[PDB]
Protein backbone atom coordinates (compact mmCIF):
# COMPACT_ATOMS: atom_id res chain seq x y z
CA UNK A 1 0.00 0.00 0.00
CA UNK A 2 1.30 3.42 -1.04
CA UNK A 3 0.12 7.00 -1.54
CA UNK A 4 -0.39 8.02 -5.18
CA UNK A 5 -1.11 11.50 -6.53
CA UNK A 6 -4.43 11.49 -8.41
CA UNK A 7 -5.50 14.27 -10.77
CA UNK A 8 -7.83 17.03 -9.56
CA UNK A 9 -10.40 18.11 -12.15
CA UNK A 10 -11.07 21.83 -12.73
CA UNK A 11 -13.53 23.52 -10.41
CA UNK A 12 -17.05 23.48 -11.95
CA UNK A 13 -19.01 26.62 -12.72
CA UNK A 14 -22.17 26.58 -10.59
CA UNK A 15 -25.35 28.46 -11.52
CA UNK A 16 -28.41 28.52 -9.26
CA UNK A 17 -32.08 28.45 -10.24
CA UNK A 18 -35.26 27.81 -8.28
CA UNK A 19 -34.83 24.31 -6.83
CA UNK A 20 -32.23 23.60 -9.53
CA UNK A 21 -28.44 23.30 -9.54
CA UNK A 22 -26.76 23.85 -12.92
CA UNK A 23 -23.17 22.62 -13.21
CA UNK A 24 -20.88 23.38 -16.15
CA UNK A 25 -18.24 20.64 -16.17
CA UNK A 26 -15.01 21.05 -18.15
CA UNK A 27 -12.92 17.95 -17.37
CA UNK A 28 -9.40 17.22 -18.57
CA UNK A 29 -9.81 13.43 -18.39
CA UNK A 30 -12.87 11.18 -18.00
CA UNK A 31 -14.16 12.37 -14.63
CA UNK A 32 -16.88 10.62 -12.63
CA UNK A 33 -19.79 12.78 -11.45
CA UNK A 34 -22.11 11.34 -8.80
CA UNK A 35 -25.01 12.92 -6.94
CA UNK A 36 -27.63 11.83 -4.43
CA UNK A 37 -30.55 13.37 -2.61
CA UNK A 38 -30.27 13.72 1.17
CA UNK A 39 -33.89 12.63 1.67
CA UNK A 40 -35.55 9.27 2.18
CA UNK A 41 -34.94 8.50 -1.52
CA UNK A 42 -31.30 8.92 -2.51
CA UNK A 43 -32.21 8.89 -6.24
CA UNK A 44 -28.49 8.43 -7.03
CA UNK A 45 -26.91 9.54 -10.30
CA UNK A 46 -23.62 8.21 -11.70
CA UNK A 47 -22.07 9.23 -15.02
CA UNK A 48 -18.60 9.69 -16.48
CA UNK A 49 -18.02 13.15 -18.00
CA UNK A 50 -15.50 12.94 -20.84
CA UNK A 51 -16.10 16.30 -22.56
CA UNK A 52 -17.52 19.68 -21.52
CA UNK B 1 -32.94 18.18 38.06
CA UNK B 2 -33.89 15.81 35.23
CA UNK B 3 -34.98 17.48 31.98
CA UNK B 4 -36.64 15.15 29.45
CA UNK B 5 -37.46 16.04 25.86
CA UNK B 6 -37.25 14.79 22.27
CA UNK B 7 -34.72 16.21 19.82
CA UNK B 8 -34.55 15.57 16.06
CA UNK B 9 -31.85 13.26 14.71
CA UNK B 10 -29.95 16.10 13.06
CA UNK B 11 -26.18 16.70 13.08
CA UNK B 12 -24.90 20.27 13.32
CA UNK B 13 -28.31 21.68 14.31
CA UNK B 14 -28.30 22.38 18.08
CA UNK B 15 -31.28 21.56 20.27
CA UNK B 16 -32.16 24.41 22.64
CA UNK B 17 -34.47 24.33 25.65
CA UNK B 18 -35.05 26.01 29.01
CA UNK B 19 -34.73 23.79 32.07
CA UNK B 20 -37.46 25.14 34.36
CA UNK B 21 -36.98 23.90 37.92
CA UNK B 22 -39.80 25.07 40.24
CA UNK B 23 -38.50 27.82 42.50
CA UNK B 24 -35.38 28.51 40.42
CA UNK B 25 -34.72 30.74 37.43
CA UNK B 26 -34.71 28.92 34.07
CA UNK B 27 -31.38 27.41 33.05
CA UNK B 28 -30.73 27.46 29.31
CA UNK B 29 -29.72 24.06 27.94
CA UNK B 30 -28.25 23.44 24.49
CA UNK B 31 -27.57 19.92 23.17
CA UNK B 32 -25.87 19.44 19.80
CA UNK B 33 -24.91 16.16 18.17
CA UNK B 34 -21.42 16.17 16.71
CA UNK B 35 -21.93 12.86 14.90
CA UNK B 36 -24.25 9.85 14.93
CA UNK B 37 -22.84 6.42 14.09
CA UNK B 38 -24.83 3.27 13.35
CA UNK B 39 -22.33 0.49 14.03
CA UNK B 40 -23.73 -2.89 12.91
CA UNK B 41 -22.31 -6.24 13.97
CA UNK B 42 -20.46 -7.98 11.13
CA UNK B 43 -19.11 -11.50 10.63
CA UNK B 44 -16.48 -12.03 7.94
CA UNK B 45 -17.75 -14.76 5.63
CA UNK B 46 -14.78 -15.04 3.25
CA UNK B 47 -12.14 -12.99 1.42
CA UNK B 48 -12.08 -12.70 -2.38
CA UNK B 49 -9.10 -11.61 -4.46
CA UNK B 50 -7.31 -12.12 -7.77
CA UNK B 51 -6.04 -15.69 -8.17
CA UNK B 52 -2.56 -16.84 -9.22
CA UNK B 53 -2.05 -19.95 -11.37
CA UNK B 54 0.93 -22.00 -10.14
CA UNK B 55 2.39 -24.36 -12.75
CA UNK B 56 5.17 -26.73 -11.56
CA UNK B 57 7.81 -28.06 -13.93
CA UNK B 58 6.30 -30.69 -16.28
CA UNK B 59 7.47 -34.30 -15.98
CA UNK B 60 8.84 -35.31 -19.40
CA UNK B 61 9.00 -39.12 -19.58
CA UNK B 62 11.18 -40.22 -22.51
CA UNK B 63 10.60 -43.69 -23.98
CA UNK B 64 7.83 -44.44 -21.51
CA UNK B 65 4.70 -43.15 -19.83
CA UNK B 66 3.57 -41.62 -16.54
CA UNK B 67 0.22 -41.34 -14.75
CA UNK B 68 -1.50 -38.39 -13.07
CA UNK B 69 -2.58 -38.58 -9.43
CA UNK B 70 -5.00 -36.43 -7.46
CA UNK B 71 -3.59 -33.86 -5.04
CA UNK B 72 -5.25 -31.56 -2.44
CA UNK B 73 -4.70 -28.38 -4.46
CA UNK B 74 -7.35 -25.80 -5.45
CA UNK B 75 -8.65 -26.44 -8.97
CA UNK B 76 -5.81 -28.91 -9.47
CA UNK B 77 -5.35 -30.09 -13.07
CA UNK B 78 -3.15 -32.94 -14.28
CA UNK B 79 -2.97 -34.43 -17.76
CA UNK B 80 -0.45 -36.68 -19.53
CA UNK B 81 0.26 -35.71 -23.15
CA UNK B 82 1.68 -38.68 -25.08
CA UNK B 83 3.59 -38.51 -28.34
CA UNK B 84 5.66 -35.43 -27.48
CA UNK B 85 9.19 -34.91 -28.83
CA UNK B 86 10.45 -31.83 -26.99
CA UNK B 87 13.62 -29.96 -27.89
CA UNK B 88 15.87 -27.98 -25.54
CA UNK B 89 18.78 -25.64 -26.14
CA UNK B 90 20.96 -28.76 -26.32
CA UNK B 91 18.87 -30.56 -28.94
CA UNK B 92 16.23 -33.27 -28.83
CA UNK B 93 15.41 -34.06 -25.21
CA UNK B 94 13.97 -37.55 -25.73
CA UNK B 95 15.26 -40.43 -27.85
CA UNK B 96 12.01 -42.15 -28.86
CA UNK B 97 9.99 -40.44 -31.58
CA UNK B 98 6.51 -40.96 -30.06
CA UNK B 99 6.90 -43.18 -26.97
CA UNK B 100 7.27 -40.13 -24.69
CA UNK B 101 4.88 -38.35 -22.34
CA UNK B 102 4.77 -34.88 -20.78
CA UNK B 103 2.74 -34.59 -17.57
CA UNK B 104 1.42 -31.05 -17.06
CA UNK B 105 0.29 -29.86 -13.62
CA UNK B 106 -1.35 -26.60 -12.56
CA UNK B 107 -3.23 -25.26 -9.54
CA UNK B 108 -4.68 -21.96 -8.29
CA UNK B 109 -3.14 -19.88 -5.47
CA UNK B 110 -3.78 -16.50 -3.89
CA UNK B 111 -1.68 -13.83 -5.60
CA UNK B 112 0.73 -11.61 -3.66
CA UNK B 113 -1.72 -8.71 -4.09
CA UNK B 114 -4.34 -10.66 -2.12
CA UNK B 115 -2.68 -9.45 1.10
CA UNK B 116 -3.61 -5.85 0.19
CA UNK B 117 -5.95 -5.93 -2.84
CA UNK B 118 -8.90 -8.08 -1.75
CA UNK B 119 -12.60 -7.72 -0.94
CA UNK B 120 -14.10 -8.81 2.39
CA UNK B 121 -17.58 -10.36 2.31
CA UNK B 122 -19.46 -9.70 5.56
CA UNK B 123 -22.73 -10.76 7.13
CA UNK B 124 -24.35 -7.72 8.76
CA UNK B 125 -26.62 -7.93 11.81
CA UNK B 126 -28.15 -5.27 14.02
CA UNK B 127 -25.42 -3.84 16.23
CA UNK B 128 -25.21 -0.65 18.28
CA UNK B 129 -25.74 3.08 17.77
CA UNK B 130 -23.34 5.64 19.22
CA UNK B 131 -23.10 9.42 19.05
CA UNK B 132 -20.83 12.28 20.06
CA UNK B 133 -22.89 14.84 21.98
CA UNK B 134 -21.88 18.46 22.60
CA UNK B 135 -23.66 20.02 25.58
CA UNK B 136 -23.58 23.43 27.24
CA UNK B 137 -25.87 24.73 29.97
CA UNK B 138 -26.09 27.88 32.05
CA UNK B 139 -22.59 29.33 32.43
CA UNK B 140 -20.87 25.98 31.77
CA UNK B 141 -18.83 25.92 28.57
CA UNK B 142 -19.33 23.29 25.88
CA UNK B 143 -18.46 19.75 26.97
CA UNK B 144 -18.72 16.57 24.92
CA UNK B 145 -18.39 12.81 25.28
CA UNK B 146 -19.18 9.64 23.37
CA UNK B 147 -22.56 8.19 24.34
CA UNK B 148 -24.59 5.11 23.45
CA UNK B 149 -27.94 5.84 21.77
CA UNK B 150 -29.83 3.08 23.58
CA UNK B 151 -31.83 4.92 26.27
CA UNK B 152 -30.16 2.94 29.07
CA UNK B 153 -26.44 3.70 29.39
CA UNK B 154 -25.96 7.09 31.11
CA UNK B 155 -23.08 9.40 30.24
CA UNK B 156 -21.34 11.98 32.42
CA UNK B 157 -20.81 15.19 30.43
CA UNK B 158 -19.50 18.12 32.47
CA UNK B 159 -21.02 16.94 35.78
CA UNK B 160 -24.32 16.38 33.92
CA UNK B 161 -25.69 12.86 33.47
CA UNK B 162 -27.06 12.38 29.94
CA UNK B 163 -29.24 9.47 28.79
CA UNK B 164 -29.91 9.45 25.04
CA UNK B 165 -32.98 7.47 24.02
CA UNK B 166 -32.97 5.00 21.14
CA UNK B 167 -33.56 6.31 17.65
CA UNK B 168 -37.24 6.37 16.76
CA UNK B 169 -36.34 4.69 13.44
CA UNK B 170 -34.52 1.35 13.30
CA UNK B 171 -33.49 2.03 9.69
CA UNK B 172 -29.95 1.02 8.69
CA UNK B 173 -28.32 1.44 5.25
CA UNK B 174 -26.63 -1.99 5.29
CA UNK B 175 -28.37 -5.10 4.00
CA UNK B 176 -27.82 -8.55 5.50
CA UNK B 177 -24.84 -8.98 3.13
CA UNK B 178 -22.21 -6.37 2.25
CA UNK B 179 -18.86 -6.39 0.45
CA UNK B 180 -16.10 -4.10 1.71
CA UNK B 181 -13.37 -3.21 -0.80
CA UNK B 182 -10.85 -0.53 0.04
CA UNK B 183 -12.79 2.34 1.61
CA UNK B 184 -16.02 1.48 -0.25
CA UNK B 185 -18.95 -0.66 0.93
CA UNK B 186 -21.25 -2.43 -1.53
CA UNK B 187 -24.63 -4.01 -0.81
CA UNK B 188 -23.96 -7.25 -2.67
CA UNK B 189 -25.65 -10.63 -2.18
CA UNK B 190 -22.36 -12.44 -2.64
CA UNK B 191 -22.45 -16.21 -3.28
CA UNK B 192 -22.17 -18.58 -0.34
CA UNK B 193 -18.72 -20.00 0.31
CA UNK B 194 -17.99 -22.87 -2.08
CA UNK B 195 -20.67 -21.65 -4.52
CA UNK B 196 -18.80 -18.92 -6.41
CA UNK B 197 -18.89 -19.38 -10.18
CA UNK B 198 -15.96 -19.17 -12.58
CA UNK B 199 -15.32 -15.65 -13.81
CA UNK B 200 -17.67 -14.27 -11.15
CA UNK B 201 -17.06 -12.36 -7.93
CA UNK B 202 -16.75 -15.52 -5.83
CA UNK B 203 -14.56 -17.49 -8.25
CA UNK B 204 -11.86 -17.34 -5.53
CA UNK B 205 -13.03 -17.63 -1.92
CA UNK B 206 -10.94 -17.92 1.25
CA UNK B 207 -12.24 -17.83 4.82
CA UNK B 208 -9.36 -15.49 5.73
CA UNK B 209 -6.43 -13.87 3.95
CA UNK B 210 -4.02 -16.25 5.75
CA UNK B 211 -5.98 -19.52 5.55
CA UNK B 212 -4.49 -22.74 4.19
CA UNK B 213 -7.73 -23.94 2.54
CA UNK B 214 -8.57 -22.04 -0.65
CA UNK B 215 -11.68 -22.45 -2.80
CA UNK B 216 -11.01 -21.89 -6.51
CA UNK B 217 -13.54 -22.39 -9.32
CA UNK B 218 -12.00 -21.50 -12.68
CA UNK B 219 -12.16 -23.47 -15.93
CA UNK B 220 -8.44 -24.18 -15.61
CA UNK B 221 -7.74 -26.61 -18.46
CA UNK B 222 -4.34 -27.90 -19.55
CA UNK B 223 -3.67 -27.65 -23.29
CA UNK B 224 -1.30 -29.86 -25.26
CA UNK B 225 2.24 -28.39 -25.41
CA UNK B 226 3.25 -27.12 -28.84
CA UNK B 227 5.25 -29.53 -30.98
CA UNK B 228 8.84 -29.74 -29.75
CA UNK B 229 8.47 -27.18 -26.94
CA UNK B 230 8.77 -27.90 -23.21
CA UNK B 231 6.07 -25.71 -21.68
CA UNK B 232 2.77 -26.06 -19.80
CA UNK B 233 0.07 -24.18 -21.72
CA UNK B 234 -3.32 -23.70 -20.10
CA UNK B 235 -6.58 -21.81 -20.56
CA UNK B 236 -8.57 -20.28 -17.72
CA UNK B 237 -11.54 -17.97 -17.23
CA UNK B 238 -10.28 -14.41 -16.53
CA UNK B 239 -10.36 -13.40 -12.87
CA UNK B 240 -13.88 -12.56 -11.73
CA UNK B 241 -12.42 -10.21 -9.12
CA UNK B 242 -10.74 -8.10 -11.81
CA UNK B 243 -14.04 -8.25 -13.72
CA UNK B 244 -15.96 -7.22 -10.58
CA UNK B 245 -13.60 -4.30 -9.92
CA UNK B 246 -14.60 -3.07 -13.39
CA UNK B 247 -18.36 -3.58 -12.86
CA UNK B 248 -18.60 -2.79 -9.13
CA UNK B 249 -21.10 -0.01 -9.80
CA UNK B 250 -22.06 2.69 -7.33
CA UNK B 251 -20.88 2.05 -3.75
CA UNK B 252 -23.10 2.38 -0.72
CA UNK B 253 -21.07 5.50 0.12
CA UNK B 254 -22.72 7.19 -2.89
CA UNK B 255 -26.27 5.77 -2.67
CA UNK B 256 -27.01 5.56 1.07
CA UNK B 257 -30.19 7.59 1.80
CA UNK B 258 -30.49 10.34 4.42
CA UNK B 259 -26.95 11.53 3.72
CA UNK B 260 -25.28 8.68 5.59
CA UNK B 261 -21.47 8.69 5.56
CA UNK B 262 -19.95 5.21 5.49
CA UNK B 263 -16.79 4.46 7.48
CA UNK B 264 -14.93 1.16 7.80
CA UNK B 265 -13.02 1.20 11.13
CA UNK B 266 -15.41 -0.02 12.48
CA UNK B 267 -17.90 -0.45 9.61
CA UNK B 268 -20.58 2.15 10.27
CA UNK B 269 -23.02 4.64 8.75
CA UNK B 270 -22.53 8.16 10.11
CA UNK B 271 -24.88 11.14 10.38
CA UNK B 272 -28.03 9.41 9.11
CA UNK B 273 -30.84 11.96 9.60
CA UNK B 274 -33.53 9.40 10.47
CA UNK B 275 -36.30 9.95 13.03
CA UNK B 276 -35.84 11.71 16.36
CA UNK B 277 -33.92 10.99 19.55
CA UNK B 278 -35.49 11.05 23.04
CA UNK B 279 -33.17 12.59 25.62
CA UNK B 280 -32.93 12.91 29.40
CA UNK B 281 -30.32 15.08 31.14
CA UNK B 282 -29.92 15.55 34.90
CA UNK B 283 -28.61 19.10 35.40
CA UNK B 284 -26.57 19.70 38.59
CA UNK B 285 -28.51 21.38 41.38
CA UNK B 286 -25.70 23.96 41.66
CA UNK B 287 -26.56 25.34 38.20
CA UNK B 288 -29.90 26.76 39.42
CA UNK B 289 -30.43 30.15 41.08
CA UNK B 290 -33.55 31.03 43.05
CA UNK B 291 -36.21 33.19 41.40
CA UNK B 292 -35.80 36.01 43.93
CA UNK B 293 -32.06 36.14 43.17
CA UNK B 294 -32.48 36.80 39.42
CA UNK B 295 -33.56 39.91 37.49
CA UNK B 296 -37.27 40.61 37.03
CA UNK B 297 -38.20 41.62 33.47
CA UNK B 298 -41.46 43.42 32.66
CA UNK B 299 -43.08 45.72 30.10
CA UNK B 300 -41.73 43.61 27.23
CA UNK B 301 -42.52 44.79 23.70
CA UNK B 302 -41.17 42.87 20.70
CA UNK B 303 -40.84 44.55 17.29
CA UNK B 304 -39.70 42.65 14.20
CA UNK B 305 -37.44 45.08 12.34
CA UNK B 306 -36.48 42.78 9.45
CA UNK B 307 -37.39 39.26 8.41
CA UNK B 308 -36.87 36.83 5.55
CA UNK B 309 -37.74 33.15 5.74
CA UNK B 310 -34.23 32.14 4.67
CA UNK B 311 -32.44 29.03 5.89
CA UNK B 312 -29.99 31.22 7.82
CA UNK B 313 -30.89 33.55 10.72
CA UNK B 314 -32.65 35.93 8.36
CA UNK B 315 -34.86 37.48 11.04
CA UNK B 316 -33.93 40.42 13.26
CA UNK B 317 -36.05 41.68 16.15
CA UNK B 318 -35.76 44.39 18.80
CA UNK B 319 -37.30 43.94 22.26
CA UNK B 320 -37.87 46.89 24.58
CA UNK B 321 -37.91 46.09 28.28
CA UNK B 322 -37.89 47.38 31.84
CA UNK B 323 -36.14 45.48 34.61
CA UNK B 324 -34.17 45.61 37.86
CA UNK B 325 -30.92 44.11 39.15
CA UNK B 326 -29.26 44.50 35.75
CA UNK B 327 -27.75 41.21 34.65
CA UNK B 328 -27.80 38.27 32.28
CA UNK B 329 -31.17 36.69 31.41
CA UNK B 330 -31.78 33.69 29.10
CA UNK B 331 -33.77 34.06 25.88
CA UNK B 332 -35.78 31.22 24.35
CA UNK B 333 -38.66 30.66 21.95
CA UNK B 334 -40.54 27.51 23.07
CA UNK B 335 -42.51 27.10 19.84
CA UNK B 336 -41.09 25.86 16.54
CA UNK B 337 -42.21 29.01 14.73
CA UNK B 338 -38.80 30.67 15.19
CA UNK B 339 -35.32 29.53 16.23
CA UNK B 340 -33.43 32.16 18.24
CA UNK B 341 -29.74 32.65 17.50
CA UNK B 342 -28.79 34.20 20.84
CA UNK B 343 -29.01 32.13 24.02
CA UNK B 344 -28.95 34.97 26.56
CA UNK B 345 -28.80 38.75 26.79
CA UNK B 346 -27.60 41.37 29.26
CA UNK B 347 -30.44 43.49 30.65
CA UNK B 348 -30.06 46.92 32.23
CA UNK B 349 -32.64 48.62 34.45
CA UNK B 350 -34.27 49.81 31.22
CA UNK B 351 -33.63 49.90 27.50
CA UNK B 352 -33.97 47.45 24.63
CA UNK B 353 -32.12 44.44 23.23
CA UNK B 354 -32.00 42.74 19.84
CA UNK B 355 -31.92 39.09 18.81
CA UNK B 356 -31.79 37.16 15.55
CA UNK B 357 -34.02 34.25 14.57
CA UNK B 358 -34.73 31.87 11.70
CA UNK B 359 -38.31 31.17 10.63
CA UNK B 360 -40.07 29.40 7.77
CA UNK B 361 -43.39 31.18 8.34
CA UNK B 362 -44.44 34.00 6.03
CA UNK B 363 -46.24 35.65 8.98
CA UNK B 364 -44.35 34.37 12.03
CA UNK B 365 -46.09 34.60 15.39
CA UNK B 366 -44.02 33.17 18.23
CA UNK B 367 -43.58 33.49 21.98
CA UNK B 368 -40.23 34.71 23.30
CA UNK B 369 -39.29 33.80 26.87
CA UNK B 370 -37.03 36.27 28.67
CA UNK B 371 -36.11 34.26 31.78
CA UNK B 372 -39.04 34.78 34.18
CA UNK B 373 -41.11 36.64 31.53
CA UNK B 374 -42.29 36.23 27.95
CA UNK B 375 -43.41 38.36 24.99
CA UNK B 376 -45.19 37.67 21.69
CA UNK B 377 -43.34 38.62 18.49
CA UNK B 378 -45.27 39.15 15.24
CA UNK B 379 -44.33 40.43 11.80
CA UNK B 380 -44.08 39.77 8.08
CA UNK B 381 -41.18 37.98 6.37
CA UNK B 382 -39.94 38.49 2.80
CA UNK B 383 -38.92 35.65 0.46
CA UNK B 384 -35.22 34.74 0.43
CA UNK B 385 -33.16 35.95 -2.51
CA UNK B 386 -30.76 32.99 -2.78
CA UNK B 387 -32.09 30.05 -4.80
CA UNK B 388 -29.47 27.58 -3.49
CA UNK B 389 -27.53 27.63 -0.22
CA UNK B 390 -24.65 25.54 1.12
CA UNK B 391 -26.10 25.10 4.63
CA UNK B 392 -29.07 23.23 6.08
CA UNK B 393 -32.21 24.98 7.28
CA UNK B 394 -32.19 25.99 10.95
CA UNK B 395 -35.99 26.25 11.13
CA UNK B 396 -38.75 23.70 10.47
CA UNK B 397 -41.50 24.21 7.89
CA UNK B 398 -45.08 23.39 8.91
CA UNK B 399 -48.12 22.66 6.76
CA UNK B 400 -49.54 26.17 7.31
CA UNK B 401 -46.17 27.96 7.33
CA UNK B 402 -46.51 29.10 3.70
CA UNK B 403 -50.15 30.23 3.91
CA UNK B 404 -50.25 34.03 3.83
CA UNK B 405 -52.91 36.23 5.42
CA UNK B 406 -54.26 36.87 1.91
CA UNK B 407 -54.52 33.14 1.22
CA UNK B 408 -56.38 32.67 4.51
CA UNK B 409 -58.74 35.51 3.57
CA UNK B 410 -59.59 33.84 0.25
CA UNK B 411 -60.10 30.52 2.04
CA UNK B 412 -62.43 32.20 4.55
CA UNK B 413 -64.39 33.88 1.75
CA UNK B 414 -64.56 30.60 -0.18
CA UNK B 415 -65.79 28.52 2.76
CA UNK B 416 -68.01 31.25 4.21
CA UNK B 417 -69.70 32.03 0.90
CA UNK B 418 -69.99 28.39 -0.14
CA UNK B 419 -71.53 27.43 3.21
CA UNK B 420 -73.93 30.40 3.19
CA UNK B 421 -75.24 29.32 -0.22
CA UNK B 422 -76.22 25.88 1.08
CA UNK B 423 -77.39 27.25 4.44
CA UNK B 424 -79.64 29.83 2.78
CA UNK B 425 -81.11 27.20 0.47
CA UNK B 426 -81.90 24.90 3.39
CA UNK B 427 -83.48 27.70 5.44
CA UNK B 428 -85.68 28.71 2.49
CA UNK B 429 -86.75 25.08 2.12
CA UNK B 430 -87.60 24.85 5.82
CA UNK B 431 -89.57 28.12 5.77
CA UNK B 432 -91.69 27.05 2.79
CA UNK B 433 -92.24 23.63 4.37
CA UNK B 434 -93.68 25.30 7.48
CA UNK B 435 -95.89 27.63 5.44
CA UNK B 436 -97.33 24.65 3.56
CA UNK B 437 -98.05 22.96 6.89
CA UNK B 438 -99.88 26.04 8.17
CA UNK B 439 -101.86 26.16 4.91
CA UNK B 440 -103.29 22.70 5.57
CA UNK B 441 -103.86 23.51 9.26
C1 LIG C 1 -18.97 22.12 20.91
O1 LIG C 1 -19.48 23.35 20.42
C2 LIG C 1 -18.58 24.47 20.62
C3 LIG C 1 -19.26 25.68 20.02
O2 LIG C 1 -20.02 25.33 18.87
C4 LIG C 1 -17.20 24.19 20.01
O3 LIG C 1 -16.30 25.21 20.42
C5 LIG C 1 -16.67 22.83 20.45
O4 LIG C 1 -15.47 22.52 19.75
C6 LIG C 1 -17.72 21.77 20.15
N1 LIG C 1 -17.23 20.45 20.52
C7 LIG C 1 -16.69 19.60 19.65
C8 LIG C 1 -16.24 18.28 20.21
O5 LIG C 1 -16.57 19.88 18.46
Amino acid sequence: KAKCIATLAPEPLVEHKHRTLILHLHPDHPTLLTTRSLGSDANPTRQWIERP
Amino acid sequence: YEHTAVMPNKVGIPYKALVERPGYAPVHLQIQLVNTRIIPSTNLEYITCKYKTKVPSPVVKCCGATQCTSKPHPDYQCQVFSGVYPFMYGGAYCFCDTENTQMSEAYVERSEECSIDHAKAYKVHTGTVQAMVNITYGSVSWRSADVYVNGETPAKIGDAKLIIGPLSSAWSPFDNKVVVYGHEVYNYDFPEYGTGKAGSFGDLQSRTSTSNDLYANTNLKLQRPQAGIVHTPFTQVPSGFERWKKDKGAPLNDVAPFGCSIALEPLRAENCAVGSIPISIDIPDAAFTRISETPTVSDLECKITECTYAFDFGGIATVAYKSSKAGNCPIHSPSGVAVIKENDVTLAESGSFTFHFSTANIHPAFKLQVCTSAVTCKGDCKPPKDHIVDYAAQHTESFTSAISATAWSWIKVLVGGTSAFIVLGLIATAVVALVLFFHRH
